[PDB]
RNA sequence: ACUCUGGUUUCUCUUCAGAUCGCAUAAAUCUUUCGCCUUUUACUAAAGAUUUCCGUGGAGAGGAACAACUCUGAGUCUUAACCCAAUUUUUUGAGCCUUGCCUUGGCAAGGCUA
RNA sequence: GGCCUCCGAACG
């Protein structure tokens, strides 16, 4: 109804957490009805490398929290 | 050896004879001149001397009331009608030959 | 009728990126072409495998629905989809 | 606030008792001599009161003193619309018709004075009968009957719904047969075409040339020598620029120099110039009423294909294949013809300043109602010598205001006229042009 | 929506289509329909010890195919 | 004070970033440049008054003025043209989704002025026409598409007031599709009647030409129909649309059956019905219709506006109407990138028959500096007077290198040559320049592929003067300057009133032909100073 | 498809308008040039800077008149006939074994499947 | 091929 449940998350740093395992932790300005998500330097979690702009696939994602307040 | 502007000019059929009028006066030898489509606009070019084509779009303009705007270009090149060094051919400076 | 990180994908073609697949190849390179489905056409790839063996690969295009997820340049972050 | 008095108490009361002196007005005299000491009350309330010959009507709500002293009538001019200009216009034309017939004139003249007793009273009978003159337009078909009821009005529109909607004047607004019945009356009287450059290369920025390099035209206004004083030269500097022996092809033709300023290099100083030709645009013109929505101009196409070339991919598979028209493939149903007067829109495009203008704001009706002057700008030979100079007179004034621009600076403050009211200074009431007229006659006397 | 993918650059060229499991297969592109079936001439099977053998034109579905690449220069 | 125009001092735009932007056009090669004249005096700043007016949030309105910046050439560009051409770049999203950075330079339409317009169209790869739908192709037109064939550049036809000039003289839209027909017939006629191929292939369905009118501001093409008629129904069918959007083709009942021969009683032509149909009824929308029918319309098409906005007047409802409609740019950019070729592609000819050496260590500096970087070699267009008239910046294209500020450059001059110059000077960069609508943005270092402005080059600058890296770079330096493909005709001497006025007028004229490059200031033997000009 | 939000004309006061022209815009004063002139007011016609009239525009505040007319941005804005999913998510296939690391728990890697 | 400054009232 309101569906501003995506919507009030944008711009707030996310933590990702996908079927194999992967954490993904970006600035998320963006999604869609294909759950495709949007991180502004992001980065990887399993060991961490420096990923950046990274748009992952809604059919890899399983959950997502508040990592913290945009940058 | 000068060259000859050639100036294409839009104009009612009226405008056009009275711009065939004067290149007449300015002894102008034109191109052609055509009713150009799309709409009743006449359409002439016009092959004239580069001497003589001195405020030609100006005394254009006015005399058509507003109207025959023309535009003119350097083409090809004139012979000019005859060779010079000629010793009768000084006969007064402000008379025309 | 498109999502917006799709329009994003067609505005960061032309450009150098990173894409792995479900299996997890990883190659980078220019995208050439980038359908509403994330189907990828890209030039001069740089195959890394899971074993970390590479190799140069001249033109490849890849499913959409086998992507994992892709990198796009830093270039992009900055406008025209940033909304409040 | 401010409210209307009786008009007959203090209108007659006032008069009445005013002018009598003796006793009465002894202390009214000194109230009188500010009357007399205000000299724009009378001009500009009379002056800015016009019941115009396109209407019949009385005049408006105006401040007489409590002393009976004089009053003043303060009235904006609220110009309505190029339908009203199609008024006046129009009574000029039906002028024209009543000029046409009446073999035997009227006399008119006749300033009724024979030295002076007129102290008529006789506002009094204009008010029990009236004359019920001017207006006499009958003229539309069926169309301007809008326009009829809005000919002769102070407020033309009321209330409605494209309208002022205020007390005097406000944001005009109008609907479609408003213009089209405005370009018919005002098509009536005199009319302007497309500009293009008939209207260039004549006045405004060409005046101003004109004016600039201190040089006669083929007609029109006359300047001054502007920065020249007599004569500056020199016989080095002549025989350097000029040449004894040159080219001669043309007598130096002054409308070449005017418009290049590169042509003439006298005095070169404070000149705006140089407005290169015109778009040179054409405007299909009306026709009678009918069908269809193309005028059918020349045209005669180039044999249509003639054997030229054509697009690619004519394969009916993918061509019937190629589309799905599960929707009107058209935007949407009509007839983009004929329908609701699209011709007399269509002409309606291209309008004058007042017409193209739709729905307008605000105008003066005691400043510049009056087109005459474009129309006069360029006059042909049909008229004679002293209409030829006296044309070039009128573009001498209007190249004139023109080329003073002006500086629209600040200013203090507005209404001080009608700010008077504040304290006890007069009371307004509703009034006539004779009733108010002659108030002012008696205050002047 | 309904976009068929373009492979018209890949039309009558050399193709390196790597299956998922592991499979390989190559061959040259006959056609492909909206659902990313392919149309393979010549198709030979890449063995996962190294042997080739000729399977001639066959069909493959695309839910299976990981990425299709071009082996010549379109 | 009172200077003549303000190019720069201005705000930045919408939606428009300097990194993203200016790193993109710099970096990638969807970037490109053109410019389109056509005819003269057609309304070509017109055309970079939408594209700007769509960009920049703060656009003049249509109603009050021109929609271009104010105080621009003042009387020069109000009268008509003025300005030889100056350059201007903004970046353009396209229909595809993908945006682009455009750099649009226009021109003037007279003769003289037309061959300035030239020698800076020689710097771009690409040039479109600008032909008006009443007047057709005029001599600007012809002698453009003579000079733009001999220098074998792309062009891409562009028609302008199609709704005005169909609007104004009421065409039928049997009369509109076949006198349309007839002026790209002489398009096309005109460019395979040229030389060399015919690959041209002027057409509406190859996307060579883009129907546009000025009046309303509404551009449009084959693609932006098709993709806006596909967007409201029938998404499916994009390029198989446009492709059988017009041709000769009649609507045959079966739902779409398309009649390639034979009248079938549909029409005289499909684009007539599918495309001249919903044209001509939304600008007969305006007008009579206008109040009647605005609900019925504007509620079909989807379109509204304040009560207010409605009721305002006929043309600029019209134009916001436009703008509500066919106002999103689409063919401009889908047409453009899809003609205008890309920086290596058309850089390569371009650099063949531009630079005088060739080949190896030359053109092969040139083709190594196409994509990644360049070796410091400045190839530039022209010089134009900055904000005050005492120096004068140089806008110019860049062949190579990434020109950094206080940087040293080789400059040689026209009649130095590679082997020996006696022109070449090494010269510092102040600061960088890149002009967009009336503002310009200043950058320490502009890498190579783009056409950008500079300062600190005045005096060693003269007409069209390529810039070499200061370690001597070989191989052919200073490029060959542009052909303007006319002759000095009129001749006028000028020469100082007071004596004292010689060092003013020599100075004065250096600056002068130095800003125009077009007009030759030529000392007479007597001593007097004789101007040459077209 | 529910709820909170809740409007138009006119009259005054206080600010801003060296403005894209406050569309067809008047008059005065002074420094001079000039016109005719027997001194002055008036006055012939050009420049410049100093201004007033008729106006006019923007913002804020205070009033009455049908105001109870309607707009407004948002707020979780709770619905059944019929045929359908082989590239994005409700008709869609994962697990086991072994080795190494970790205090174990657990993690990484390879292999096995049918 | 055209251009047409003119324009009076008191006092003294």
């Amino acid at each position: 109804g309101k569906s501003s449940k995506m919507l009030q998350h944008i711009d707030y740093r996310m933590r990702c957490i996908l079927q194999d395992g992967r954490i993904f932790i970006g600035t998320f300005k963006a999604f869609d009805k294909h759950m495709n998500l949007i991180l502004c330097d992001c980065d990887e979690f399993r060991e961490k490398r420096v990923l950046g702009l990274v748009l992952l696939r809604g059919e890899n994602l399983v959950s997502m929290t508040v990592e913290g307040p945009p940058p | 050896m000068e060259p000859y502007y050639f100036v294409e000019v839009q104009a009612p059929a009226d405008c056009v004879s009275a711009v065939y009028t004067v290149l007449a006066r300015r002894r102008g030898h034109v191109t052609q001149d055509a009713p150009i489509p799309g709409s009743p606009l006449y359409t002439i070019k016009a092959f004239i001397p580069a001497i003589d084509s001195f405020g030609f779009e100006t005394d254009l303009r006015t005399h058509t009331q507003g109207q025959a705007f023309s535009l003119s270009v350097f083409h090809h090149w004139q012979i000019v009608p005859g060779d010079p060094l000629d010793k009768s051919i000084v006969i007064r400076p402000l008379e025309p030959q | 009728s498109i999502g917006v990180p799709i329009k994003v994908l067609h505005e960061a073609e032309g450009h150098i990126v990173t894409c792995e697949t479900n299996t997890g190849e990883v190659y980078r390179g220019k995208l050439i072409e980038a359908e509403d489905n994330m189907n990828c056409q890209m030039s001069n790839i740089t195959v890394t495998y899971r074993d970390g063996r590479v190799a140069q690969l001249e033109q490849v295009y890849i499913r959409g629905s086998k992507i994992r997820f892709l990198i796009l340049p830093d270039m992009l972050k900055n406008a025209p989809m940033l909304k409040s | 606030q401010k409210e209307d008095m009786p008009p007959e108490h203090v209108r007659k009361i006032i008069r009445d008792h005013g002018d009598m002196t003796n006793r009465k007005f002894r202390h009214d005299k000194r109230v009188y001599l500010g009357a007399l000491k205000y000299m724009p009350h009378a001009v500009l309330k009379l002056l800015e009161n016009m019941p115009m010959p396109w209407e019949q009507i009385r005049d408006v709500p105006v401040l007489y003193h409590i002393t009976g002293a004089i009053s003043f009538v303060n009235e904006i001019p609220w110009v309505i619309e190029p339908v009203y200009i199609s008024q006046w216009g129009s009574m000029w034309i039906m002028m024209r018709r009543e000029k046409r017939d009446r073999r035997h004139f009227k006399r008119m003249r006749f300033p009724p004075f024979d030295d002076e007793e007129p102290p008529l009273d006789y506002a009094d009978n204009i008010l029990d009968v009236e004359p019920l003159e001017a207006i006499q337009l009958e003229l539309d078909p069926e169309e301007d009957a809008p326009v009829l009821d809005w000919f002769y009005d102070h407020q033309p529109l009321r209330d409605s719904r494209k309208y002022v909607n205020g007390s005097t004047y406000q944001r005009w607004q109008f609907t479609l047969p408003m213009m089209s019945t405005l370009y018919r009356l005002a098509n009536q009287l005199l009319t302007d075409l497309v500009d293009d450059n008939y209207f260039y290369l004549f006045d405004l920025k060409a005046f101003f040339t004109s004016k600039a390099l201190n040089m006669a035209i083929p007609g029109g206004p006359k300047f001054e020598p502007l920065v020249r004083d007599i004569n500056l030269q020199d016989e080095d500097w002549n025989e350097f620029n000029d040449i004894n022996k040159i080219i001669i092809r043309q007598p130096i033709r002054t409308e070449y120099k005017i418009a290049f300023p590169y042509l003439y290099n006298n005095l070169p100083h404070h000149v705006h110039l140089t407005w290169y030709h015109t778009p040179n645009v054409v405007f299909i013109k009306t026709e009678d009423p009918d069908l269809p929505a193309f005028y059918f101009d020349p045209l005669i196409n180039p044999i249509s294909h003639r054997h030229s070339v054509k697009s690619q991919e004519p394969l009916p598979d993918d061509d019937e294949e190629f589309e799905l028209p599960e929707f009107v493939e058209p935007f949407l149903k009509d007839t983009p013809l004929y329908t609701d007067n699209t011709a007399n829109g269509i002409a309606l495009l291209w309008a004058p300043r007042p017409f193209n203008l739709r729905s307008g704001r605000t105008r003066r009706a005691l400043d510049i109602p009056l087109v005459k002057n474009w129309y006069r700008e360029h006059c042909p030979a049909g008229q004679p010598v002293k209409v030829r100079v006296s044309y070039q007179k009128l573009l001498k004034y209007y190249v004139l205001n023109a080329l003073k621009h002006r500086p629209p600076k600040a200013q203090k403050k507005r209404y001080l006229f009608r700010s008077f009211k504040a304290t006890k200074f007069f009371q307004s009431t509703k009034l006539d042009w004779v009733e108010v007229g002659l108030q002012v006659c008696r205050q002047g006397y | 929506k309904a976009h068929p993918p373009e492979l018209k650059k890949f039309m009558d060229k050399k193709l390196s289509l790597k299956l998922n499991g592991g499979r390989h297969v190559q061959g040259i592109l006959r056609g492909f329909d909206p659902f990313m079936n392919l149309v393979i001439d010549e198709c030979v099977e890449m063995a996962t010890s190294g042997q080739q053998n000729n399977i001639g034109m066959v069909v493959i579905r695309g839910n299976s195919i990981i990425m299709l690449e071009a082996l010549e220069r379109v | 004070t009172k200077k003549f125009t303000l190019m720069e001092q201005t705000l930045p735009v919408t939606v428009y970033e300097m990194d993203f932007l200016a790193d993109l056009m710099d970096n990638s090669e969807l970037i490109r440049n053109v410019t389109l004249c056509g005819h003269l005096h057609h309304g070509k700043t017109c055309f970079v008054d939408c594209l700007i007016e769509q960009t920049h949030p703060e656009i003049r309105k249509r109603y009050d003025q021109d929609l271009c910046y104010t105080d621009i050439l003042f009387t020069e560009q109000e009268r008509g043209v003025g300005i030889k051409s100056t350059p201007v770049t903004v970046v353009l999203p396209d229909t595809k989704g993908k945006s682009y950075l455009f750099n649009i330079m226009d021109t003037p339409g007279h003769v003289n002025f037309s061959d300035e317009v030239t020698a800076g169209l020689r710097i771009s790869d690409g040039v479109v026409l600008f032909i008006d739908a009443a007047e057709g192709v005029m001599l600007n037109t012809e002698r453009l598409i003579k000079h733009a064939v001999q220098e074998r550049l792309a062009v891409t036809v562009c028609i302008n007031k199609i709704d005005r000039l169909i609007l104004e003289l009421k065409l039928p839209p049997t009369d509109a599709y076949y006198k349309l027909r007839h002026i790209v017939d002489e398009v096309n006629g005109l460019i395979s009647m040229y030389s060399t191929d015919e690959n041209l292939i002027l057409s509406p369905l190859l996307g060579n030409v883009c129907f546009s009118s000025s009046q309303y501001s509404i551009c449009f093409t084959l693609g932006s129909f098709a993709k806006i008629y596909a967007d409201t129904f029938g998404d499916i069918n994009y390029q198989e649309f446009a492709k059988r959007l017009w041709g000769d083709i009649y609507f045959n009942p079966k739902t779409r059956k398309f009649t390639k021969k034979a009248p079938t009683s549909s029409s005289q032509r499909s684009f007539v019905e599918f495309i001249l149909e919903p044209l001509y009824k939304i600008l007969a929308q305006v007008v009579g219709d206008v109040d009647t029918s605005l609900p019925r319309t504007l509620d079909e098409l989807g379109i509204h506006l304040t009560k207010e906005e409605l009721k305002l007047n006929i043309r600029p409802l019209l134009r916001l109407v436009c703008k509500k409609f066919f106002g999103e740019f689409t063919g401009f950019v889908d047409m453009c990138v899809q003609h205008i070729p890309s920086p290596k592609v058309g850089a390569k000819p371009k650099i063949e028959h531009t630079y005088t050496g060739g080949v190896d260590s030359d053109l092969g500096e040139a083709m190594s500096d196409c994509d990644p970087d360049g070796p410091l070699m400045c190839h530039t267009t022209k010089m134009y007077s900055t904000d005050d008239g005492v120096q004068f910046h140089a806008f110019g294209r860049v062949l190579s290198g990434t020109i950094h500020a206080g940087q040293p450059v080789k400059v040689l001059g026209e009649n130095y040559t590679l082997e020996d110059e006696e022109d070449s000077q090494i010269c510092t960069v102040g600061r960088l320049w890149i002009s967009v609508a009336r503002y310009h943005i200043e950058v320490n270092r502009v890498p190579a592929g783009n056409w950008v402005l500079i300062e600190g080059v005045d005096q060693p600058i003269v007409k069209t003067a390529t810039i070499t890296e200061p370690r001597g770079n070989e191989e052919a330096q200073i490029f060959r300057p542009l052909k303007f493909n006319t002759t000095s005709v009129i001749k006028i001497a000028v020469e100082p009133v007071n004596p004292s006025e010689l060092p003013k007028m020599l100075d004065g004229l250096r600056k002068v032909n130095k800003s125009y490059p077009s007009l030759t200031t030529k000392v007479e033997e007597s001593g007097e100073h004789v101007i040459l000009g077209t």
